[PDB]
C-alpha cells in the first residue's frame, strides 16, 4: 500500500539533500521508489570540511534523507 | 506472541524502565498489542531528577526497555494459550 | 552472480566475523540465518575494536544491530 | 573444663549475636576444638564447623602492644570488639585486605620490632586511636606489603634449610597463609 | 519444525533446558538470567536476573578522577522487551 | 525515468567500484563492488575495505555483506 | 516393537506456586493437607511466611562501626 | 483507555525531554498526537518552586506530534469550559 | 517450568465414593 | 494396609501400625498415581496420547488385595499397535496383532516378605489373574499393571506395550522410586523405627586452595 | 488513515511549521502533506540548532524525520470535536 512520494515536481531539478549524520549533498534528481531512495546525477558531495566533491550518479537510501530543497525553481 | 502475556497482567504493580532511564512504578491498567502501557498510581522517577507522583500515565510501547514484575506472580498459569 | 541469502547459504558453517553497528565484532562458525538475518554463531570470540575480550561460546546476534558480515 | 569452657563462651557469643549476624561457617585454627564445638553448638545445626589446614598467627595480636596490653590489663572478662582492617574495605577488596592483614601478622610474628619499623615506612606516619595499623595509601601499602613478604620469605628460607628463589607463587601463598609445602 | 533450527534456536534451546543466558542490551546493561519465554521480537520474560552494568562516581573529587566500578542489581521476574537486546548468549 | 534499483541493476551490470556510507557513522565508509542484492537492500560486495576518513585507514575485508538499513549512500 | 529411539529426559520436581524447589518433607506436608482436606493453623502459616521473608531478606544482601568506635 | 483521556490538559513527554502540555484531542494508531493549547518545557516544571514555577517555556499553540518521538502522558488539570 | 501438584481428596468429602476429575 | 500377618506377633503388629499410621498406604498410592499421570501429561505429544484420565478409584482400592481396577486411562486419538504382555525389563518384545484406543494402567503396592519378594513373578501373576477375573473391571483388554514392592524397594510392570511406552515407564519408575515424597516419608519412618542412621564427611579442612570461599556472601568466622 | 493525518490533510495550503529530528524548525506554508507525514512546504524559514535564520521558497521534508508540526489554530475548532 506504499504510495510513492510525490516527487515529479522535483524530477530533473537541482536539489540539496540533507542526510542523517549532519550531512549534506547536492545533485540532480533522476527518480525514486515508494521508499524515497533517490537516484542523483551530477552529485556534488559538499561536506562540512568546506571543499566540494563531485561524484555523478549516486543512490541515497530514503531512510537517511531528512530534507530536500529544490535549489532550482 | 508475548505481549498477550502482558495484557493478561491487568492490575499488577510493576515498575518499568524505559529507554530514557525513567523508572515508572505503578499499577498497570491496560496493554495494547504494541505494548502501549497505561498505568495508574504512578511514581515516576525520570533519571537525573527527583521522583514525581502522578495519578495516571500512558507509555508508548516502543519506548519500554524492560518491565519488572513482583515476586508473587503466577506466570506458569499466565503464559499458556 | 550471488544474492545475499544465497551468500549466507554459502557460509553456514565456515568461520566468519560479523560486525555490529556498535563497533563490536564476532568471530566464529555461524549456524543459521532467518528471514530477518538474525544470526546464530557458535564458537564465538568477541573482538571489541580489533582486540578480543573473550571466547564466549554460542551467541544469538539480533538483526537490528549487525553492520556487516565478513567471510574470513 | 578448658575445652568446653572456650566452646561454651564462643557459643554464648553466637547466641547473644542476632541471627542475621550469626555465622553458618566456623573454622577452628586448633584441630582439638571442633568436637566440643560440635557438642555445644547443637542449638544451631545450620552452621558448619570445620578445621583450618592453615594456621593464622593471632598471637601477633597479643604481641601488638594495644591488644596485648588491653588483654593483660582487663581485670574483668569481656568480649572486646575490633576491626583488623582499619578502613581498607572502602579502598580495596575484602580478599586483598585479608591478605595484607595476614601478611602483617605473619611478618610481625617472625620479627616483632623489625616488622613494626617496616609497617611504619616513615617515622612521621601515625595510626589514629580508632585504628590499629598506620594510615597508608595504595603505594605505601603495596611497598610495605612486599617488604613484609620478603622479610617473611627470608625468615622461612633461613629456618627451613631452603633458598628463596625456588618456590612458586602457589607455594608463597600457602606459606604466608600457614600451610607446609 | 523450523522453530528449532533457526537463529532463535539459541533461545528455544535455552528455554527448554531452563539454562541461563547472558544478554548484552542496548544501554550496555548485562542481563544474566534464565529465559522463562521469548518470541519473534525476543521479548524475553526472564526469572532471577543479575543486571550488571558499569559506573564511575562521576567527578566526586571535582577534578574528574575516578575508576569505573562494576555495579549490579537483582531483579526477580522481568519482561525484557526485545528491541533493546543486542546479543543473547548461552553459557559455557 | 530511472529508479534506485535501476541504478544498482545497471551497476551490477557494470561491476565497477562503489563506496557505501553509513547511517550516522560519517567517518566510516566501505568500498566494494556489488555481486548481488535484493529487495531488503542488503548488499554483498567484492573485496571490500573500510576506509576511516579522518585517519584515512584502509582495513581490508574481503567478500562482505552489509545490512540494508545502515547505508546512507553509494557513490561510484 | 521397533522403538522410536531417543533419550526421554524425565524430571520429577515439586515446586510451590512461587516457583521455589520444594523439600520432600513439606511436599508431603502439602500432599497430606490436600488429601485429608484441612491445612495448618494460622500461627503456623504466619511462622512459615515470616521464615520465607526472613530468607529473602537475608539472601537479597559491623567492621566500619567497630573501626570508628575503636 | 485513551478515550477516557480526550480533551484533557495532558502532559506529553518526548524522547528528548521537550515536554508538552495541551489539549489531548486526537490520537492515532501510531499515537500521533494532536494537541491544542499546548506549551513546551525543558528545564523546570512546576511543583510550586522557590523562585518561579514556569520558565524555560515557549508558546506553540496547536501541534501534530509524531508518535515516533513520544514517550508518556499525564493529565495535569481538568479541561477548561471552552 | 513446573506446576503445583493437583492431588485428590479422600476424607470428609460429602461427595460420591468415586474420585472427581 | 496390604500387610498380611502370619501369626499374632503383637510387637511386630504395633511396630507396623505405627509405621503406617495416618493412611500412609493410600497416601503412597495417590502420590504414585499422580506422578505417573504428570509424566504422561509431559510426554503426551511425543507418545501420541489424546488425554490422561484419572480413573475414579474406590477409596479402599489401594489395599483391595483380592481384586483390582484401573487407575489411569490414556485416550489415544488414534490406534496404537500394541505388544504382547512382557516384563518391564523385557528388552525384546513381539508385537501382538491388535491395536487399541484406550490404554489402562494399574498400580499395585505390596509388602513382600522373604519368601515372595519376586516383583516380576508377582506382577505377572496379578496381571493374568485380574485381567481374566470376573470381579476385576478393566476398561479395555489392553493395558499394563505395575507392581512396587515397598518392603524391598523393587519395581516392575508386565502388561502390553506400545512404542515409547516401555522406555518412558522404565525411566519414570526409576525417577518415581528415587524421589517420591510418600516413599521418602516411609523410608524415613522405617529408619527411625530401626534407629539405624547414616554418617557424615567431617568437612574439608580449609586449605590454601580452599580459602577462596572465605570471602563469599555467607558469613564465616575463624576461632 | 486516522484523525491526525486527516488534520494535516486539512492543513494543506496553510501556514505550518515543522520541527525536525535534528532540531531544525521550518516555518512556511505547505503545498503537499501525505499519509506518511512527508511535507512539501513553501515561503519557508529554516532555523538550525545554531539559532540562525535562513529562507527559501520551497522545501520537502521526510515524514519520519519530523519531530512535530506546529499547526495553526484555524483547525482547532472545526470539525474534529466529535473525536
Amino acid at each position: 500500500k506504499a504510495h510513492p512520494p510525490e516527487l515529479k515536481k522535483f524530477m530533473d531539478k537541482k536539489l540539496s539533500l540533507k542526510l542523517n549524520g549532519g550531512r549534506h549533498v547536492q545533485g540532480i534528481l533522476r527518480g525514486f521508489d515508494p521508499f524515497m531512495n533517490l537516484v542523483i546525477d551530477e552529485c556534488v558531495e559538499m561536506a562540512t570540511s568546506g571543499q566540494q566533491n563531485n561524484i555523478g550518479m549516486v543512490v541515497i537510501r530514503g531512510n537517511s534523507i531528512i530534507m530536500l530543497e529544490a535549489l532550482e525553481r | 506472541k508475548l505481549v498477550r502475556f502482558l495484557m493478561k497482567l491487568s492490575h499488577e504493580t510493576v515498575t518499568i524502565e524505559l529507554k530514557n532511564g525513567t523508572q515508572v512504578h505503578g499499577t498497570i491498567t491496560g496493554v495494547d498489542v504494541s505494548m502501549n502501557t497505561h498505568l495508574k498510581a504512578v511514581k515516576m522517577t525520570l533519571k537525573n531528577r527527583e521522583p514525581v507522583q502522578l495519578e495516571t500515565l500512558s507509555i508508548r510501547g516502543n519506548n519500554i526497555r524492560y518491565f519488572i514484575l513482583p515476586d508473587s506472580l503466577p506466570l506458569d498459569t499466565l503464559l499458556v494459550d | 552472480p550471488l544474492n545475499p541469502k544465497p551468500f549466507l547459504n554459502g557460509l553456514t558453517g565456515k568461520p566468519v566475523m560479523v560486525k555490529l553497528k556498535w563497533g563490536m565484532e564476532y568471530k566464529g562458525y555461524l549456524v543459521s540465518v532467518d528471514g530477518y538475518m538474525n544470526m546464530q554463531l557458535a564458537n564465538t570470540e568477541e573482538y571489541i575494536d580489533g582486540a578480543l575480550s573473550g571466547h564466549l561460546g554460542e551467541v544469538l546476534i539480533r538483526c537490528n544491530n549487525v553492520l556487516y558480515i565478513r567471510g574470513v | 573444663l578448658a575445652k568446653w569452657k572456650t566452646a561454651e563462651e564462643v557459643a554464648a557469643l553466637i547466641r547473644s549475636l542476632p541471627v542475621e549476624e550469626q555465622p553458618k561457617q566456623i573454622i577452628v585454627t586448633r584441630k582439638g576444638m571442633l568436637d566440643p564445638l560440635e557438642v555445644h553448638l547443637l542449638d544451631f545445626p545450620n552452621i558448619v564447623i570445620k578445621g583450618s589446614e592453615l594456621q593464622l598467627p593471632f598471637q601477633a595480636c597479643l604481641k601488638v602492644e594495644k591488644f596485648g596490653d588491653l588483654i593483660l590489663k582487663a581485670t574483668e572478662p569481656q568480649m572486646v570488639l575490633f576491626n583488623l582492617y582499619d578502613d581498607w574495605l572502602k579502598t580495596i577488596s575484602s580478599y586483598t585486605a585479608f591478605s595484607r592483614l595476614i601478611l602483617i601478622l605473619r611478618a610481625l610474628h617472625v620479627n616483632n620490632d623489625r616488622a613494626k619499623v617496616i609497617l611504619k615506612p616513615d617515622k612521621t606516619t601515625i595510626t589514629e586511636p580508632h585504628h590499629i595499623w598506620p594510615t597508608l595509601t595504595d603505594e605505601e601499602w603495596i611497598k610495605v606489603e612486599v617488604q613484609l613478604k620478603d622479610l617473611i620469605l627470608a625468615d622461612y628460607g633461613k629456618k627451613n634449610n631452603v633458598n628463596v628463589a625456588s618456590l612458586t607463587q602457589s607455594e608463597i601463598r600457602d606459606i604466608i597463609l600457614g600451610m607446609e609445602i | 519444525e523450523e522453530f528449532n533450527t533457526g537463529p532463535l534456536s539459541v533461545l528455544t534451546q535455552s528455554v527448554k533446558n531452563n539454562t541461563q543466558v547472558l544478554i548484552n542490551c542496548r544501554n550496555n546493561k548485562k542481563l544474566l538470567g534464565r529465559v522463562k519465554a521469548f518470541d519473534r521480537h525476543c521479548n524475553m520474560v526472564l526469572e532471577n536476573v543479575k543486571e550488571m552494568w558499569t559506573e564511575v562516581p562521576k567527578s566526586g573529587k571535582g577534578k574528574k578522577k575516578s575508576k569505573p566500578v562494576n555495579k549490579d542489581r537483582y531483579i526477580s521476574k522481568m519482561f525484557l522487551r526485545g528491541d533493546s537486546v543486542i546479543v543473547v548468549l548461552r553459557n559455557p | 525515468m530511472v529508479q534506485p534499483i535501476n541504478l544498482i541493476f545497471r551497476y551490477l551490470q557494470n561491476r565497477s567500484r562503489i563506496q557505501v556510507w553509513l547511517y550516522e557513522q560519517v567517518n566510516m565508509r566501505i568500498e566494494g563492488c556489488i555481486i548481488g542484492f535484493d529487495e531488503y537492500m542488503n548488499l554483498v560486495l567484492d573485496d571490500a575495505e573500510e576506509i576511516h576518513s579522518k585517519t584515512k585507514s584502509r582495513k581490508q575485508l574481503g567478500r562482505i555483506m552489509l545490512k540494508g538499513d545502515n547505508i546512507t549512500l553509494l557513490q561510484s | 516393537k521397533e522403538k522410536d529411539g531417543y533419550k526421554p529426559d524425565v524430571k520429577i520436581e515439586y515446586v510451590d506456586e512461587t516457583g521455589r524447589k520444594l523439600t520432600p518433607k513439606e511436599a508431603f506436608r502439602q500432599l497430606s493437607h490436600r488429601f485429608h482436606g484441612k491445612g495448618s493453623g494460622k500461627m503456623k502459616t504466619e511462622r512459615r511466611m515470616k521464615k520465607l521473608d526472613e530468607e529473602a531478606l537475608l539472601k537479597k544482601m559491623l567492621g566500619t562501626v567497630a573501626l570508628l568506635q575503636e | 483507555k485513551m478515550l477516557q483521556h480526550i480533551d484533557y490538559r495532558m502532559r506529553c513527554i518526548l524522547q528528548d525531554g521537550r515536554i508538552f502540555i495541551g489539549t489531548f484531542k486526537a490520537f492515532d494508531k501510531h499515537m500521533n498526537l494532536i494537541l491544542c493549547d499546548c506549551d513546551e518545557f525543558r528545564k523546570i516544571k512546576p511543583k510550586n518552586s522557590k523562585q518561579a514555577e514556569r520558565e524555560e517555556k515557549r508558546v506553540l499553540g496547536l501541534v501534530l506530534l509524531r508518535g515516533e518521538n513520544l514517550v508518556s502522558m499525564t493529565v495535569e488539570g481538568p479541561p477548561p469550559k471552552d | 517450568v513446573s506446576q503445583k501438584r493437583k492431588y485428590r481428596q479422600y476424607m470428609n468429602r460429602k461427595g460420591g465414593f468415586n474420585r472427581p476429575l | 494396609t496390604g500387610i498380611f500377618m502370619h501369626g499374632k506377633i503383637p510387637t511386630l503388629k504395633i511396630s507396623l501400625i505405627q509405621i503406617f499410621r495416618a493412611h500412609l498406604w493410600q497416601k503412597i498410592h495417590e502420590s504414585i498415581v499422580m506422578d505417573l499421570c504428570q509424566v504422561f501429561d509431559q510426554e503426551l505429544d511425543a507418545l501420541e496420547i489424546e488425554t490422561v484420565q484419572k480413573e475414579t478409584i474406590h477409596p479402599r482400592k489401594s489395599y483391595k488385595m483380592n481384586s483390582s481396577c484401573a487407575d489411569i486411562l490414556l485416550f489415544a486419538s488414534y490406534k496404537w499397535n500394541v505388544s504382547r504382555p512382557s516384563l518391564l525389563a523385557d528388552s525384546k518384545d513381539v508385537m501382538d496383532s491388535t491395536t487399541t484406543q484406550k490404554y489402562w494402567i494399574d498400580i499395585q503396592l505390596r509388602w513382600g516378605d522373604y519368601d515372595s519378594h519376586d516383583i516380576e513373578r508377582y506382577a505377572r501373576a496379578k496381571f493374568l489373574d485380574y485381567t481374566t477375573d470376573n470381579m476385576s473391571i478393566y476398561p479395555s483388554p489392553t493395558g499394563v499393571l505395575i507392581a512396587i514392592d515397598l518392603a524391598y524397594n523393587l519395581h516392575s510392570a508386565y502388561g502390553n506395550w506400545f512404542p515409547g511406552s516401555k522406555p518412558l515407564i522404565q525411566q519414570a519408575m526409576a525417577k518415581i522410586m528415587k524421589a517420591n515424597p510418600a516413599l521418602y516419608v516411609l523410608r524415613e519412618r522405617i529408619r527411625k523405627g530401626l534407629q539405624l542412621y547414616s554418617s557424615e564427611p567431617t568437612e574439608p579442612y580449609l586449605s590454601s586452595q580452599n580459602y577462596g570461599e572465605l570471602f563469599s556472601n555467607q558469613i564465616i568466622w575463624f576461632v | 488513515i486516522g484523525v491526525p493525518i486527516k488534520v494535516l490533510h486539512e492543513a494543506e495550503g496553510h501556514i505550518v511549521t515543522c520541527e525536525t529530528n535534528t532540531g531544525e524548525v521550518y516555518r512556511g506554508k505547505l503545498i503537499e502533506a501525505e499519509d506518511n507525514m512527508n511535507c512539501q512546504m513553501s515561503n519557508i524559514t529554516v532555523t538550525y540548532r545554531d539559532g540562525r535564520v535562513a529562507q527559501l521558497e520551497q522545501v520537502y521534508i521526510r515524514g519520519s524525520k519530523i519531530r512535530f508540526l506546529i499547526l495553526p489554530d484555524m483547525l482547532k475548532n472545526a470539525p474534529m470535536l466529535k473525536s
